[PDB]
């Protein structure tokens, strides 16, 4: 591991991540996780040929609120749809750059998505 | 809707705390890269525009002044806009440069998903997306 060196270990292991598309406001919303940082839960329902995937927010993010309040019911969290995209014509791969200078390649893309306002 | 389905749940974590900054590295399909041929590579910024002089433009009736008058500048630079260059294998293997992506936000930001030991997902924003094309693209 020497200086200008990038570290290949991820590529080759062929670990893969999902690269997703979010909206500010859940991002924004995100910020304000707090003690382990968790802020909901993935979901991925299969049926015979289809996929169903969305994102819901955990209780303590879905009861902070912006200036408002929410309105009707105040019901149970809202799921946000995954609308899934393709990766097939292109290579994505992930490389971090550390406080260090450390470069290396992290893992592949082998899935794609937008994340759609509830 | 379904009367039956098979369904995976992960529980989700978004760090603050991170030293690191992730990136996309893209190249097109046309290039063929293949990571498995990679035995070494090494990433560094090119600053060889660092010292590349270009020439700026800095009383007569202005249908006289056709010739205009020029100077020479030094740019500002911005090692964070240099361009990436990758060189894979050596002195003899491929050679790719990195050019950032720019068109700029609206509403939404990228995420990198990646998975934990614990089998959560924990996820990070990109810092910078580049696209990286065979050296000999580039004149």
């Amino acid at each position: 591991a020497e200086r200008g060196e990038l570290d290949l270990t991820g590529a080759k292991q062929n670990t893969g991540v999902w690269l997703v598309k979010v909206p500010k406001y859940l991002s924004q919303q995100w910020a304000k996780a707090s003690g382990r940082g968790e802020v909901g839960k993935l979901r991925i329902a299969k049926t015979q040929g289809r996929t169903e995937v969305s994102f819901t927010l955990n209780e303590d993010l879905a009861n902070i609120h912006d200036i408002g309040g929410k309105p009707a019911s105040v019901s149970a969290p809202r799921e946000h749809p995954f609308v899934l995209q393709s990766v097939g014509g292109q290579t994505l791969t992930v490389f971090t750059e550390s406080s260090s200078d450390k470069l290396s390649l992290e893992g592949i893309v082998v899935q794609r998505a937008e994340c759609r306002p509830a | 809707g379904p009367s039956s389905q098979n369904v995976t749940e992960y529980v989700v974590r978004v760090p603050k705390n991170t030293t690191k900054k992730y990136n996309i590295m893209a190249f097109n399909a046309a290039d063929k890269v293949n990571f498995a041929t990679w035995n070494q590579a090494r990433l560094e910024r090119d600053l060889s525009n660092k010292k590349i002089y270009q020439e700026e433009e800095m009383r007569k009736l202005r249908e006289e002044a056709r010739r205009k008058k020029y100077g020479i500048v030094l740019k500002e630079f911005r090692p964070e806009d240099q361009p990436w260059l990758l060189r894979v294998n050596g002195k003899s293997g491929r050679k790719f440069k990195g050019i950032k992506k720019g068109g700029v936000t609206e509403n939404t930001s990228y995420y990198i998903f990646t998975q934990c030991p614990d089998g959560a997902f924990e996820a990070f924003p990109v810092h910078n997306w580049y696209n990286f094309t065979p050296l000999a693209r580039h004149r």
